Order: C-alpha cells, then structure tokens, then sequence
C-alpha cells in the first residue's frame, strides 16, 4: 500500500525555525512530485508548492516564497519542509501529498500541526467529574474528565483504555491566557457504574503526562 | 492566479435529500491536448486530511460511490451528492491544476438538518482533587441536542455570573447529526466555598423555559 507518514506536532517560539518530515512508502518516491498544502485553524486549504523528487528542485507559490524550503532525503524516500523566522501566523497544519499525472492528490499525509507561540509548555491537571452526592439518578449516568491548564496541544483522552467508545464526547480544547482546557464526557447505564470501573486515560505528550483517573462516587 | 469561487459557503439539508454545490473558475480549465478539465473535488472531514472524490471534473476516484457526481467544463463546475447522510458532513473543496499555482476554492461546508432535540444536561461540582489546590471549576455538559444554537447561563446563589466561563461545542455528530457542548465556570476555592447554590441554565428552542440543573454545596 501507499502511505505518507508525517512527523509529530511542533511547538516553536516566534523567530525560530522548524523542519518537518514526510516519509513515503509503497511506491517509487522519485516517480511522483511531492506537494505541500497548509491549513490555518478552521480555515481553507492553501497550496504551498511542490518539489521535484527526481531533480530536487522546489517551486513555491507566491505566498510561500522566501521563508519556506522543500528538501529531500531520497535514500530514505522522505520529503522535508523547513520554515524560517516563524511568525504567529505560521500556526497551522501542514500536509504533504503525492501528485498524479491526472492532476490530483491521491494520497495525503495526516498533517503536521505547528503552533508558533511564546507560551511555555505546562502539564495538565486532570480532574474526575462525578455526579453530586445529592443529585437524582436516572437510567443512564454521565461521567466526565476535566483536563485543565496545559500547553501546548494536543492531549488524548479515552475511557477504559478505549474499551468504552460509544457514548463518548470529547470537547475541543479552548485557549485562555496561554493555557488550554478540555473536557470529555461518557454516558453509561446506571447499572454499569459505579459497580464497574470507568476511568479516563489522558496523556499530554509534550510533558510526558499520563494519568488514568478512575471516576469514583463522591 | 486562477481564482476558484465556490458557492454556497455552507449547505444544510436533511438526510436523503439531494445537494448541489458550485465551483466557478476565473478562466477555462480545459486542456486541449487531453481534452480534460483539470478540476478536482476533495472532501475533508473534521481533523482529517482531504480525500479526493472527483478529478478531470467528472471522473470518480476508485472507491467513491455513484452518489457523488462531478459535472462541468470550462469555467462552470458542480458536485452533486444524492442520498445525503451524516457520514457526508464535511467541507468540500474544488481545486484547479490547469495553470500553476494550483488553487483551491474556499470550500462548501455540508451540515445536516434533523429533528430538534433537547440537550441532556448534567452538572458536576468541583472535584476534591481540584479543591485541594486553590481552584474550583463547576462543569455542565449539554449533550446530544439540535439545533446547535444554545445559550448557557451560570448562577451563583441565584445571580448570574458571566466571567470565568469557558464554552466548547463538538463538531456535528458523524452518526446522528446532533451537537454537544461543555460549559465550565472556574472560580477560586474561596469564592466557591463562600456561596451555596450553583446552577447552569440552558436556553434552547426545544423548550419555552430553560432546562435547569443545580446543586447546593452544603448538601454535598
């Protein structure tokens, strides 16, 4: 199969440099051009340009001339994108994609999110959300997990190591004063909790935080 | 640069209905050598990379259902989706590769309509753990409702509290087309223990009166 694997999320301060990678497999790397497309949070797709995988020569769209550089490591079938003198506006997700003669991208990397910020990395505090000790109980019960005060994104939140997948809602993190806050809820039959344990597993890669918070009755 | 103009910016239809979106290019995308229009359509779901649906203006990529149909030549193009389902919720982009730089349209966001649904509201007092430090966050989940338009008001001892609240909405559900939202009111431990009644009121068109969930501290 054909696949493009991009490097992990990057946190950089303004004025710094970042270099991300896109590893290709399943096809002859040098037989197809590699293109780069970026996307600012909540906005549209922007074509940055492409690299000739045979020649190595890059061509940039006007909006990306100057600070951007496409390079290759042919032997490792990998394409790179380096951005110089980062600006807060460079905060976005960068995708690599293989271009076909039929003029379309048939395969894309999952994208690499780079956030440019002066904010300092900080681990989240994880709090269990259980119904009040004096609240009415129904047929179903909803539990929660509050992941507060961390930076930067992302954080992963699952329930019972993933075994509990239905009835789950994880709300998009919101930024406030250099810190993100996110929450997640799970709804299970009242006959399953608290008799059966329910725990939220949260991880914040940037701070190597990993906590498995069991939700217990108050 | 060739400008791609997509319309409408957003579409809302019920499951099973047909939808058509337009993409107009600032100049013909017809290649005389191949006799093909270099126009492609891509579908991008929340948190995912785009995926091609149509290329050469009307050729379906292998794996794409017949219900997705691309039409057009020159400057006028369209993408039509029949038997629309929640699974189709995404932003659709057209892209020309006739003359560099390749350019994308602004996209058309497809959202689904469905029966109105009242939110299931749950309120959660601050956790013992959070209290141990100097904080206190009260959380209310408003789950599986429709439409997306909803208002949450926080009250402490009966009076509205506007500062310190953070709200977040999920993307439309990929299966049942509902929305969910979380509202978090953060206060200091002192403020929290200085008052007794905490309630979040949800105002939604599904009810003439707001849904109220509350708890009293001294009852904990």
């Amino acid at each position: 199969q054909i696949q493009l694997v991009q490097s992990g999320p990057e946190l950089k301060k303004p004025g710094e440099t970042v270099k991300i990678s896109c590893k290709a497999s399943g096809y002859t790397f040098t037989d197809f051009s590699m293109h780069w497309v970026n996307q600012a949070p909540g906005k549209g797709l922007n074509w940055m340009g492409w690299v000739n995988t045979e020649t190595g020569e890059p061509t940039y769209a006007d909006d990306f001339k100057g600070r951007f550089a496409f390079s290759l490591e042919t032997s490792a079938s990998t394409a790179y994108l380096q951005i110089n003198s980062l600006k807060n506006e460079d905060t976005a997700t960068y995708f690599c994609a293989r271009f076909l003669l039929r003029q379309y991208f048939d395969v894309w990397g999952a994208g690499t999110t780079v956030t440019v910020s002066s904010a300092k990395t900080t681990p989240p505090s994880v709090y269990p959300l259980a119904p009040g000790s004096a609240a009415q109980t129904n047929s179903m019960v909803t539990l929660g997990c509050l992941v507060k005060g961390y930076f930067p994104e992302p954080v992963t939140v699952t329930w019972n190591s993933g075994s509990l997948s239905s009835g789950v809602h994880t709300f998009p993190a919101v930024l406030q004063s250099d810190l993100y806050t996110l929450s997640s809820s799970v709804t299970v039959p009242s006959s399953t909790w608290p008799s059966e344990t329910v725990t939220c597993n949260v991880a914040h890669p940037a701070s190597s935080t990993k906590v498995d918070k069991k939700i217990v009755p108050r | 640069d060739i400008v791609m103009s997509q319309s409408p910016s957003s579409l809302a239809v019920s499951a099973g209905e047909k939808v058509t979106m337009s993409c107009k290019s600032s100049q013909s995308l017809l290649n005389s050598r191949t006799r093909k229009n270099y126009l492609a359509w891509y579908q991008q779901k929340p948190g995912q990379s785009p995926k091609v649906l149509i290329y050469w203006a009307s050729t379906r990529e292998s794996g794409v259902p017949d219900r997705f149909t691309g039409r057009g030549s020159g400057t006028d193009f369209t993408l039509t989706i029949s038997s629309v389902q929640a699974e189709d919720q995404a932003v659709y982009y057209c892209k020309q590769a006739y003359i560099p730089p390749l350019t994308f349209g602004a996209g058309t966001k497809l959202e689904l309509k469905r029966a109105d649904a009242a939110p299931t509201v749950s309120i959660f007092p601050p956790s013992s753990e959070q209290l141990t430090s100097g904080g206190a966050s009260v959380v209310c989940f408003l789950n599986n409702f429709y439409p997306k338009d909803i208002n949450v008001k926080w009250k402490i001892d009966g009076s509205e509290r506007q500062n310190g609240v953070l709200n977040s909405w999920t993307d439309q559900d990929s299966k049942d087309s509902t929305y969910s939202m979380s509202s978090t009111l953060t206060l200091t431990k002192d403020e929290y223990e200085r008052h007794n009644s905490y309630t979040c009121e949800a105002t939604h068109k599904t009810s003439t009166s707001p849904i109220v969930k509350s708890f009293n501290r001294n009852e904990c």
